[PDB]
RNA sequence: CGAUGUUGGAUCAGGACACCCAAAUGGUGCAACCGCUAUUAAAGGUUCGUUUGUUCAACGAUUAAAGUCCUACGUGAUCUGAG
RNA sequence: ACCAUAGUAGGCCUAAAAGCAGCCAUCAAUUGAGAAAGCGUUAAAGCUCAACAAAUUCACCAACAUAAUCCCAAAAACUAAU
C-alpha cells in the first residue's frame, strides 16, 4: 500500500560545506522563504494537493513570501520535491509605508526596496 | 497484475529505470593512470 | 612538439586584439558615425521598435 | 532561450520579467505629455 | 517481423525502451534542486 | 636493425646476419619521467587510426605487428595501437607496408571499396537482413571501443555502434 | 520535384551544358585523411621518433 | 564439426582459433574434437 | 630455478564421522495436511539465516532466490557424494528439509473452485544464503573446480566460495559503497523521498536499497 | 450473437526452415556400398490405389522424395454435402 | 620450449594387480624425480605431468539458432553542449 512518507530527521542536517555550497549562513538562519510551484500536482497525491493549495501556491511560476517557522516548514518538507524554496534578501532593508509602491523582486532572491527611480 | 516476485524480470517502471541509471555506481577515476606512472 | 589528429583543438585558433587598441578603434568608429549624422548623409532608416 | 545567463546576470528568466522592455511606458504624445497607464 | 505482444505498456513483455541522457540530466537537475530545497530547510 | 642474407654458390649455402644503422629516439621528451613510450611522449588519449606518423614508427615492413616486450608499451595503448593499425590496413593507409608480390599484381581483380574506421573483417561479416526494429535495432558498429577514452574537444560522446 | 533537379555522376566526366551552370562548389565535409607515403619527408623528420629500437632485434 | 555454445578442449593438442568470426577448436590427433562456436 | 614456498598444513582439523551428505526426504515424515498460501517474502529479499560459516571452511553460496526441491537435492547429494573424499572432506546441509508446500491443479480445470492439491514440498533460499558447506584438509582449487558445476546446476545463480572469498567479496562491495563517486544514492534518495519518487518505489526498497528486485539480487548495484 | 457460414476433399496455391530429395562439406564405433549424426542452402518437386465422410490410420506398387508448419488449423459472393 | 635415471614388482587378496579393480604404509639415491597427478596393457611395455639444469610480455571466471505477404525513416565515431 502506498501511503505518505516518513522522513527521518538526518536528511535535514546540514553539512559544513553546504552552507559554503550553497550560499547560507551557517550562524544566523534566513528569516523569509520565497517558494515557487514548479511541478504539477497532477498525478500526485491527494494530501500533496491540499498542502499545495493552502500554501497559496495555486498559480506554477509565481513565488509566494512565508514564514522559517516549523509549522510551515513541515508542509514544505512534505511537498519539498514540487517547489523552489530561495533564502529573502534584503539589501536595502524592510521597505516602508512610503516605499510600498516602488518596490520589485529581483530573480536572484533579493528585494528591492527603490525601484526605477525616474 | 503481476505478483511481487516473478520469473520475467520484471521489467520496471520508466521512473524507476531512470533513478536506477541515475543511482548507477561511478568508479573514481584518477587523473594519471598509475601503471607506466613512475 | 608532436602533432596529431587530436593534439589540436578541431577549430583555428583565436586572437583577440589588445583593450587599449580595441577601445580608441571604437572610439574613432563611434566618432565617424556621429559625424555621418552630423552631415545627415543617411537618406532612410529603419528602426526595430517594441510596442 | 538563454534563460540560466539571466538568471545568473540578475535578470529575469523572461526578458518580459520586470524589464525596462516591458516597465517603461511604450509611448507618449507628441507633445511630450505623459501618456495613460497600462493596465498590465 | 518484430512484434509486441498484448499493449505496448501493458503486458508481461513490453517494449525495450530505454533511458537517455536527457532523461539523465533532467533527473540529476531535479535531484539538485531538491537537494537545495532540504538544505533550506533545514535551520 | 638485423638482416639474414643467404647466398648460393656452388651446391653451398651461406646464412649471414648483418646489423644495419638504426634511429634512435628523440633527445627531448616533453615528459621524460614516463616509463612507458606513449605515455612519456603525451601521446596518450591523443593518437587515432588518422595518426599514420605515429602506427608506423614500430610495425613490421610486411605490416606485421611487433611484440610488446620489444616495443615497451603499456597493454592498453598496446591494443589500442594494435587496433588502430589493424583498422589502418583495413582503410588502405600504409600502401608501402604490403608484401612485393610479383605474381599477383597483374591480375587485377575489383578496385578497392574505400572505408575508414572499420572494426571487424571485411570477409567475415554476414549482412543484416533483418535490422531490427526500433526498439530491438542491430546498430552496425564503426570504430573500435579502445578509443572511447580519446579526449573529446566537442565534449560529446563517439559513437562506436550506428 | 527536387530530386529531378539533382544530377549524380560516377567520375569527374560532366556535360559541358552541365559545367557552365555551376555557381559555387560546396566544401567536403570530411577531411581526407593522408597516406603514409603522401606525408612530406620534412614533415616525417619533424615527427619525433617515440621509440628506440634496439640493434639486435631483426625486423 | 560439432556446433556448441561453449568450448572446452578434450586433450591436449586441441587449439582455439578465431576463423571467419567464430570460435574454433581444432584437434589433428582426434578430428572428433572439431567444435565451433554457435 | 624457481623459489620454493610453504604449503598450508592442516593439523587441526578433523573429519567427523559419516562426512558424506545424509539422505533426505521429499516428503517429511509428517505431512501437511492444511495447505498453505505460497508466500514470495520467504524468497523475496537477502537472506538473515545461515549467513555464516559455522565449521566448514567452503560454501555454495546463492547470489539469487528460488526454490530447492528434492529433485535438486539429490543432484547436489549424489554429486558431491561421488566427487569428495571421504577421508579428507566432509560436507554439511545448511537448508533444511522441503516442507513449504505447492499445490497443484490437473489439467482441463477452470479458474477457482477451491485450493489444488499438495504436489511436492520445496525449501525456499534467500540471496546470500549458504546451501552445502565443506571443510577438511584440503585446498580451494578442487572444491571449487568440483562445486561450480553445482552452482550451476542450481536454479538461483550461485558460486563456490570460501571464507576468504566471501571476505573479500564483501569488503569489495563495502570499498565500492563509501568511494562511489556520484553524491546521489538510492539509498539516499528513497530515504529522503527525493522527487516523490516512493510512489514507483515499494515500502521493502528502503531496505534493499535497490539491490534486490524481486527474486534477483546484483550485487554491483551498490 | 441488427450473423466472423462451421470438417474433409476438387482447383489455385503464397510463405517460413526446425530440409525428404536434389548441392557443397565435417566427425564417425567411416576399409568400399548401405549407414548414424553435424553445418549451409528454399530457384524446383514431393505419386498412384483399397477400406473409412474422414484429418489421421493400416495395407499394395513405385519413386530421388511421398517433409513439418502458418496462411479465418488458406481458399463455399469458385465447387462439392458424406459427417 | 626443457628433459626424464635408482632400491622397487613397497607390502596383502586375485590367473595377473609392475604408479594405476581394491586396502595399508607413502620411506629413501643423485643438486635435481610423487611407492605416482593423467592416457594405455589381460598383466606389462610404452606416451604425458610436476624436480633440476634455459628463460623468464600478460594470462581466475566470463562468448548461446530459429516462422511463416516485404528488411524497415535515411543517415552520421569530433568546430567547442548545464
Ligand atoms: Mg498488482
Ligand atoms: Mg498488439
Ligand atoms: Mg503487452
Ligand atoms: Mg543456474
Ligand atoms: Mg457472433
Ligand atoms: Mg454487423
Ligand atoms: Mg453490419
Ligand atoms: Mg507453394
Ligand atoms: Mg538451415
Ligand atoms: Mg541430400
Ligand atoms: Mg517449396
Ligand atoms: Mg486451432
Ligand atoms: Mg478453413
Ligand atoms: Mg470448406
Ligand atoms: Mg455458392
Ligand atoms: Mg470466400
Ligand atoms: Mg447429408
Ligand atoms: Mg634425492
Ligand atoms: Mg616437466
Ligand atoms: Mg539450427
Ligand atoms: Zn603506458
Ligand atoms: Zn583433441
Amino acid at each position: 500500500k502506498f501511503t505518505r512518507s516518513r522522513i527521518p530527521d538526518k536528511v535535514f542536517q546540514p553539512s559544513p560545506e553546504d552552507h559554503e555550497k550553497y550560499g547560507g549562513d551557517p550562524q544566523y538562519p534566513h528569516k523569509l522563504h520565497i517558494v515557487t510551484r514548479i511541478k504539477s500536482t497532477k498525478r500526485r497525491p491527494y494530501w500533496e494537493k491540499d498542502i499545495i493549495k493552502m500554501l497559496g501556491l495555486e498559480k506554477a511560476h509565481t513565488p509566494q513570501v512565508h514564514k522559517n517557522i516549523p509549522s510551515v516548514n513541515a508542509k514544505l518538507k512534505v511537498v519539498k520535491h514540487l517547489i523552489r524554496i530561495k533564502p529573502l534578501k534584503l539589501p536595502q532593508g524592510l521597505p516602508t509605508e512610503e516605499d510600498m509602491a516602488n518596490t520589485c523582486l529581483k530573480s536572484n532572491g533579493e528585494l528591492v526596496v527603490r525601484w526605477l527611480l525616474n | 497484475g503481476s505478483k511481487a516476485v516473478t520469473r520475467h524480470r520484471r521489467v520496471m517502471h520508466f521512473e524507476r529505470q531512470k533513478l536506477m541509471a541515475v543511482t548507477e555506481y561511478i568508479p573514481p577515476k584518477p587523473t594519471i593512470n598509475p601503471r607506466c606512472l613512475p | 612538439v608532436p602533432k596529431t589528429s587530436l593534439g589540436s583543438p578541431p577549430w583555428p585558433d583565436i586572437v583577440l586584439p589588445d583593450p587599449v587598441e580595441e577601445t580608441r578603434h571604437h572610439a574613432e568608429v563611434v566618432g565617424q558615425v556621429n559625424e555621418l549624422i552630423a552631415a545627415g548623409r543617411y537618406g532612410r532608416l529603419f528602426a526595430v521598435v517594441h510596442f | 532561450a538563454g534563460s540560466q545567463w539571466r538568471l545568473q546576470q540578475g535578470f529575469a528568466a523572461n526578458p518580459s520579467g520586470y524589464g525596462p522592455l516591458t516597465e517603461l511606458p511604450d509611448w507618449s504624445y507628441a507633445d511630450g505629455r505623459p501618456a495613460p497607464p497600462m493596465k498590465g | 517481423r518484430n512484434r509486441i505482444p498484448g499493449r505496448q505498456w501493458i503486458g508481461k513483455h513490453r517494449r525495450p525502451r530505454p533511458v537517455s541522457a536527457q532523461a539523465k540530466q533532467n533527473m540529476i537537475r531535479r535531484l539538485e534542486t531538491e537537494a537545495e530545497n532540504q538544505y533550506w530547510l533545514s535551520r | 636493425f638485423r638482416e639474414v642474407v643467404e647466398i648460393l654458390d656452388g651446391k653451398t649455402t651461406i646464412i649471414e646476419g648483418r646489423i644495419t644503422e638504426t634511429p634512435q629516439e628523440s633527445p627531448n621528451p616533453p615528459n621524460p619521467t614516463g616509463q612507458c613510450p606513449i605515455c612519456r611522449w603525451n601521446l596518450k588519449h591523443k593518437y587515432n587510426y588518422e595518426d599514420v606518423l605515429l602506427l608506423s614508427q614500430f610495425i613490421r615492413p610486411h605490416g606485421g605487428m611487433l611484440p610488446r616486450r620489444i616495443t615497451g608499451l603499456c597493454q592498453e595503448e598496446h591494443l589500442k595501437i594494435e587496433e588502430c593499425v589493424k583498422m589502418a590496413h583495413r582503410a588502405g593507409l600504409l600502401p608501402n607496408h604490403r608484401p612485393k608480390l610479383p605474381e599477383g599484381f597483374v591480375p587485377k581483380s575489383k578496385p578497392r571499396l574505400n572505408r575508414y574506421l572499420t572494426r571487424w573483417s571485411p570477409r567475415s561479416v554476414k549482412p543484416i537482413y533483418n535490422k531490427g526494429h526500433r526498439w530491438n535495432k542491430v546498430r552496425m558498429p564503426v570504430g573500435s571501443p579502445l578509443l572511447k577514452d580519446n579526449v573529446s574537444y566537442s565534449g560529446r560522446p563517439l559513437l562506436l555502434y550506428h | 520535384t527536387m530530386m529531378q533537379r539533382l544530377h549524380l555522376f560516377p567520375d569527374e566526366d560532366i556535360p559541358e551544358d552541365i559545367l557552365k551552370n555551376l555557381v559555387e562548389e560546396l566544401p567536403q565535409p570530411r577531411k581526407v585523411p593522408r597516406r603514409l607515403d603522401e606525408y612530406t619527408q620534412e614533415e616525417i623528420e619533424a615527427f619525433p621518433r617515440v621509440w628506440s629500437p634496439p640493434e639486435d632485434y631483426r625486423l | 564439426f560439432k556446433t556448441k555454445g561453449v568450448l572446452k578442449k578434450r586433450c591436449r593438442d586441441c587449439y582455439l582459433v578465431k576463423r571467419r568470426g567464430r570460435w574454433f577448436i581444432y584437434c589433428k590427433t582426434n578430428p572428433k574434437h572439431k567444435q565451433r562456436q554457435m | 630455478f624457481k623459489t620454493l614456498l610453504p604449503v598450508p598444513t592442516f593439523e587441526d582439523v578433523a573429519i567427523p564421522e559419516k562426512p558424506k551428505l545424509r539422505f533426505v526426504e521429499r516428503v517429511p515424515l509428517v505431512p501437511k495436511v492444511r495447505r498453505e498460501r505460497k508466500n514470495l517474502s520467504d524468497i523475496r529479499g537477502p537472506s538473515t539465516e545461515a549467513t555464516e560459516f559455522t565449521e566448514g571452511r567452503f560454501a555454495i553460496l546463492a547470489l539469487g532466490g528460488g526454490y530447492l526441491h528434492w529433485g535438486h537435492f539429490e543432484m547436489m547429494r549424489l554429486t558431491i557424494n561421488r566427487s569428495m573424499d571421504p577421508k579428507n572432506m566432509f560436507a554439511l546441509w545448511r537448508v533444511p528439509a522441503p516442507f513449504k508446500p505447492i499445490t497443484r491443479k490437473g489439467m482441463g480445470q477452470r479458474m477457482g473452485g477451491g485450493k489444488g492439491a499438495i504436489d511436492h514440498y520445496v525449501t525456499p533460499v534467500k540471496a546470500g544464503r549458504l546451501i552445502v558447506e565443506m571443510g577438511g584438509r584440503c585446498e580451494f582449487k578442487e572444491v571449487q573446480g568440483f562445486l561450480d558445476l553445482v552452482a550451476h546446476k542450481l536454479p538461483f545463480p550461485a558460486k563456490a566460495v570460501s571464507r576468504e572469498t566471501l571476505e573479500k567479496m564483501r569488503k569489495d562491495q563495502e570499498e565500492r559503497e563509501r568511494n562511489n563517486q556520484n553524491p546521489w544514492t538510492f539509498e539516499r534518495i528513497a530515504t529522503a523521498n527525493m522527487l516523490g519518487i516512493r510512489k514507483v518505489l515499494s515500502p521493502y526498497d528502503l531496505t534493499h536499497k535497490g539491490r534486490y528486485w524481486g527474486k534477483f539480487y546484483t550485487p554491483e548495484r551498490v
